[PDB]
């Protein structure tokens, strides 16, 4: 549903 | 937001989205009050009846957004949480009394055309503006009706309601830390917050200094936009001494 | 903040948004 956010924010 | 309209670009630059990391989903609204502090509803973070108890690492805040679902490259900024502070007398057992929480960001966010903090009211601005019939503005990415979801941030202007009418609309015990807003059945116009708008801001533009002040936090409501029901909002000024105590100490 | 509540794309450039007048008119 939501566009993937950059991986840097999920570390 | 029910019966609202699309926000203009930069209309609510203090708007914050509380975003769950896994699964990636909208949790709540919130608001930017400085470059390091975000205000929201306590029940957005802690509500044991629904097995909700988020820790800092569970969440992100997304600032500067317009589109609900898009990653707004070069516009929005995504911040990690350093610490959650929930009001120590938040009453999740009964009626959501003192429904307020602060989140400290790990790093300050850079202000921009799309990212800018709202004011918190002083006693005098609160006394002047928190009057029945005076209108405030509610914004959020929550559902468009009770029983779907918006492409972009929604906005609705709603009048504050006399406290006896708020009380007479519900069986919930209302407290001085709440106020309610919305149109009466006989007033024709409509509009309300809805699921997903919790934690977002109810703001008013002071006619004395032309600044926007956050008077309320979207807290609770029985359904959405029901005739004879009203949206209830955390009374920000009444809890401001706690806000300042947290910011001054941490 | 000293600049709180003044939006870059509205108050800071003396532009009004499409419905803020509705709020002002209610502050009687
Ligand atoms: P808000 O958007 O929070 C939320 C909820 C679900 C997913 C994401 C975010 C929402 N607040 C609530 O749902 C609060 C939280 C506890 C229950 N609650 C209620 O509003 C509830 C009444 C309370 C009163 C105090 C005691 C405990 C119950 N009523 S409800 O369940 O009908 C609300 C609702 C939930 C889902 C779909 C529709 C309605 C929220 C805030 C404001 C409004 C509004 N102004 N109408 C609606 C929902
Ligand atoms: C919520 O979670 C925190 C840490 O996960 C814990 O210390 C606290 O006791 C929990 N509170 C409730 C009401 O579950
Ligand atoms: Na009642
Ligand atoms: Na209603």
């Amino acid at each position: 549903d939501f566009e993937e956010i950059p991986e840097e924010y999920l570390q | 937001i029910v019966e609202g309209s699309d926000a203009e670009i930069g209309m609510s630059p203090w708007q914050v989205m509380l975003f769950r990391k896994s699964p990636q989903e909208l949790l709540c609204g919130a608001s930017l009050i400085s470059d390091r502090w975000v205000l929201t509803a306590a029940h957005c973070l802690l509500y044991p009846p629904w097995d909700k108890n988020f820790t800092e690492n569970d969440l992100l805040v997304r600032i500067g957004k317009h589109s609900r679902t898009r990653y707004e490259r070069n516009i929005e900024k995504i911040s990690m949480l350093e610490k959650i502070y929930i009001h120590p007398r938040y009453n999740w057992r009964e009626n959501l009394d003192r429904d307020i929480a602060l989140m400290k960001l790990k790093k300050p966010v850079a202000f921009s055309d799309y990212i800018h903090p709202v004011c918190l009211p002083d006693r005098e601005t609160a006394a002047s503006l928190l009057q029945a019939g005076y209108k405030g503005r509610v914004t959020g990415w929550g559902n468009l009706k009770e029983t779907g979801q918006p492409s972009v941030l929604q906005v609705v202007n709603l009048p504050i309601v006399e406290r006896p009418v708020c009380k007479d609309s519900t069986r919930i015990r209302i407290t001085d830390n709440m106020f309610c807003a919305g149109y009466k059945p006989d007033e024709g116009k409509r509009g309300d917050a809805c699921e997903g708008d919790s934690g977002g801001p109810f703001v008013m533009k002071s006619p004395f200094n032309n600044r926007w002040y956050q008077m309320g936090i979207v807290s609770w409501g029985e359904g959405c936009d029901r005739d004879g029901k009203y949206g209830f909002y955390t009374h920000v000024f009444r809890l401001k001494k706690w806000i300042q105590k947290v910011i001054d100490q941490f | 903040e000293a600049d709180c509540g003044l939006r870059p794309l509205f108050e800071k450039k003396s532009l009004e948004d499409k419905t803020e007048r509705e709020l002002l008119e209610s502050y009687i």
